């Protein structure tokens, strides 16, 4: 399952 | 052995034709299973494993909401970086986001990562302690004190020792035919005469997994590094790989060299001699 | 799916306040606490994302990941603490946070001259109405409620004007 | 910034006449990712063929495989063309079955 | 912060609703809770990127509004009085999954009501302060009185020489229902013994009712029960 932390850059 | 689980994320910008490319592909070990692609028709996640389908309309429904959010945060990102490096709105740009864990043999995590590209070169990464950021320039030091504002390492972290690890678990036991397999390469040669005085000898190995191989030459049973021509390893298609090692050998003196071939699945190193 | 402990929880003033909550997902890994003022909206206190104490004046909170427990110290309580403290949780993968059921703490002023008092109050402007008033009470008094139809009794309300140990404890009846 | 793509082009197995097999197009350490890939047969492109979904190796560098069904022939000769914004000219790679 | 409209909100039991929530913090995630005596904080909605990412609300009678950006509009239709709770909207800069912390608007307070017709405007009454207390304590305290109102939606205040005041007042949190379709709410204000001898100062309760809307049906026997201030006021006496 996917899983990557998506906080804005 | 060991094992991993790895997502690839590319999301490349369009100016002035709409949303930009995004496509995210898994793997198990070097076995895609899942992929999805912004521009499919389908916008959903779709298998590429027999052994993924197993999963009920609950995982599909849930990967397809999670990566097409992935697909928006690469969007805004894309604009911040943009906007960071001075860029013009008219140059198409990418950003590419590899993740993954790795579990022993013993099925417990073993390593976690992340790492994060702005135009094919280094952006942010997660260290080894999954606690800490490294930042490639300028520009990336304000992603990585936005990160440790937010405790995106922390949140990192705990995808990477919990869920991830669990459900490489789940899929290492669902394809537990295909994925814990070790198939030796088929190995042969060739000869092909160049010139009046010299010859190519060209030492094969087909059909082995995983990918990684080592295809070295010897004359006199010293290994030579000169004149060798060495080309990358490809898949053949089927979920095996290729590779092959050259060598440009004198006339008269194509039984001096020797091809030794090491892989995974072979119980000795092999040995090949024209 | 979030649980809190104690549902509600009287401290007097300056003394110590130990709030809990647990979860029953193997995937929390971190906690918020959020604090929630009377008729306000909910505002972020404390979030911790690691095991251990995390301070903030007079605040503590602790996170115990392997037994999926957070705690929430306070010290030095004063009357402004009094609010509904509520324990948020967000499991890896999900989307939302998740509150419990909350814990109301109650934290009274100490009064240092209490000198109790009831008094009757008229309304002029329409006879056949009366009400009660018992006032500068102590902080300990149990005021008691109303089970008969027709009678109200109101809660402790506290007011403060400007003067010195002006803290006054108030209540209404009437029929 | 911009790499070019080196290309292999190959058949699944071992090539025999008559046999069906798989003609393979694998372009890989190219840099962006924009990229297009045709099989030809005797010069004409191929309809129908397939390609496996972007990855990128170590350095960031994508790779692709194309593949089509084939029946290696005597007579029919077969190729890829890669076109990528690091060349002027599309580069067309013979297969060469007794390498 | 974060704008929600309306504070407060009165339907029948049946009719369509829209709660209108909209942040200018260029937030890219969204969500909407529940708060009632059962459950303080029931979530509903989770929104990033405009896009629907968890509903836990079992009903589809609930159905958010995010096609514009910045906003996530709620329309409930065929309400029901078990709907009766405040809706908390709230935004976070980051998309749900990742968010570290969670802003909360005002808040929108909704009674679904069977009937229309129990909705009644608060009668207030000003009970001026004991002699006993002003010679004893030299204190002065006023007591408001807010009655016979229904639903619980109304705000209490203190105005002194025209001005709203808060020192030296408490309200009580909390209406409390008088009979089933009726509530009640106190609020005392203590001055000096000086300043309520003072025939110049004069104080006024206001009790602030949130009803009916201008477009609700009503019948022309009786004045329909719209928002409206309902006030109350005595001047202070030698006495």
């Amino acid at each position: 399952v996917v899983g990557a932390v998506g906080v804005g850059k | 052995g060991s094992h991993s689980m790895r997502y690839f994320y590319t999301s490349v910008s369009r100016p002035g034709r709409g949303e930009p490319r995004f496509i995210a592909v898994g793997y198990v070990d070097d076995t895609q299973f899942v992929r999805f692609d912004s521009d499919a028709a389908s916008q959903r996640m779709e298998p590429r494993a027999p052994w993924i389908e197993q999963e009920g309309p609950e995982y599909w429904d849930q990967e397809t909401r999670n990566v097409k959010a992935q697909s928006q945060t690469d969007r805004v990102d894309l604009g911040t970086l943009r906007g960071y490096y001075n860029q013009s709105e008219d140059g198409s740009h990418t950003i590419q986001i590899m993740y993954g864990c790795d579990v022993g043999p013993d099925g417990r995590f073993l390593r976690g990562y992340r790492q994060d590209a702005y135009d094919g070169k280094d952006y942010i990464a997660l260290n080894e302690d999954l606690r800490s950021w490294t930042a490639a320039d300028m520009a990336a030091q304000i992603t990585k004190r936005k990160w440790e504002a937010a405790h995106a390492a922390e949140q990192q972290r705990a995808y990477l020792e919990g869920r991830c690890v669990e459900w490489l678990r789940r899929y290492l036991e669902n394809g537990k035919e295909t994925l814990q397999r070790t198939d030796p390469p088929k190995t042969h040669m060739t000869h092909h005469p160049i010139s009046d005085h010299e010859a190519t000898l060209r030492c094969w190995a087909l059909g082995f997994y995983p990918a990684e191989i080592t295809l070295t030459w010897q004359r006199d049973g010293e290994d030579q590094t000169q004149d060798t021509e060495l080309v990358e390893t490809r898949p053949a298609g089927d979920g095996t790989f290729q590779k092959w090692a050259a060598v440009v050998v004198p006339s008269g003196e194509e039984q001096r060299y020797t091809c030794h071939v090491q892989h995974e699945g072979l119980p000795k190193p092999l040995t090949l001699r024209w | 799916k979030v649980q809190q402990s104690p549902e509600s929880l009287i401290v007097p003033e300056g003394g110590m306040a130990s709030l809990n909550c647990t979860s029953s997902d193997r995937n929390v890994d971190y906690f918020w606490w959020y604090r929630q003022h009377s008729g306000k909206s909910p505002k972020m206190l404390m979030s911790i994302f690691s095991n251990g104490e995390k301070e903030e004046g007079r605040f503590t909170v602790h996170l115990n990941k392997a037994s999926l427990h957070t705690s929430l110290h306070i010290r030095d309580s004063q009357p402004s603490d009094s609010a509904l403290y509520l324990c948020a949780a967000r499991s890896s993968g999900s989307w939302q946070l998740i509150f419990g059921s909350g814990t109301q703490l109650t934290v009274m002023p100490d009064i240092q001259n209490p000198e109790p008092a009831v008094y009757q109050l008229k309304d002029p402007r329409s006879q056949d109405s009366t009400l009660c008033l018992f006032t500068d009470f102590d902080s300990q008094i149990n005021v008691p409620k109303t089970m008969e139809s027709g009678t109200f009794i109101t809660d402790k309300c506290v007011l403060d004007m400007k003067a010195m140990d002006s803290k006054s404890n108030g209540a209404i009846a009437w029929s | 910034i911009q790499r070019t793509p080196k290309i292999q082009v190959y058949s699944r197995h071992p090539a025999e006449n008559g046999k069906s097999n798989f003609l393979n197009c694998y372009v890989s350490g190219f840099h962006p990712s924009d990229i297009e890939v045709d099989l030809l047969k005797n010069g004409e492109r191929i309809e129908k063929v397939e390609h496996s979904d972007l990855s990128f190796s170590k350095d960031w560098s994508f790779y692709l495989l194309y593949y089509t069904e084939f029946t290696p022939t005597e007579k029919d000769e077969y190729a890829c063309r890669v076109n990528h914004v690091t060349l002027s000219q599309p580069k067309i790679v013979k297969w060469d079955r007794d390498m | 912060k974060i704008i929600q409209k309306p504070k407060y909100l009165v339907a029948v039991t049946g009719s369509e609703k829209i709660l209108i929530c909209e942040q200018y913090l260029g937030h890219n995630a969204m969500y909407w809770y529940r708060q009632s005596a059962k459950k303080p904080l029931e979530f509903m909605f989770s929104y990033s990127y405009q896009m629907l990412m968890d509903n836990q609300t079992a009903s589809s009678r609930f159905q958010p509004q995010s096609s514009k950006k910045n906003h996530l509009d709620l329309q409930i239709t065929a309400l029901k009085p078990d709907d009766s709770a405040t809706y908390f909207c709230a935004s976070s800069q980051d998309r749900g999954d990742s968010a570290h912390t969670l802003y909360f608007g005002s808040g929108t307070r909704l009674t679904v009501l069977e009937d229309l017709r129990n909705v009644t405007p608060p009668k207030v009454s000003l009970f001026e302060p004991s002699k006993a207390e002003i010679a004893n304590k030299q204190k002065a305290t006023l007591v408001c009185l807010a009655r016979g109102f229904f639903p619980d939606h109304v705000e209490l205040s203190w105005w002194v020489n025209g001005k709203e005041v808060h020192s030296g007042v408490c309200t009580d949190p909390q209406a409390y229902k008088e009979s089933n379709y009726s509530y009640c709410l106190s609020s005392r204000l203590r001055v000096s013994a000086t300043f309520w001898h003072n025939p110049r100062n004069h104080f006024r309760c206001q009790v602030q009712f949130h009803g009916l809307s201008e477009e609700d049906k009503w019948p022309e026997g009786s004045p329909k029960p719209v928002t409206q201030n309902i006030s109350a006021e005595a001047w202070g006496r030698a006495d």
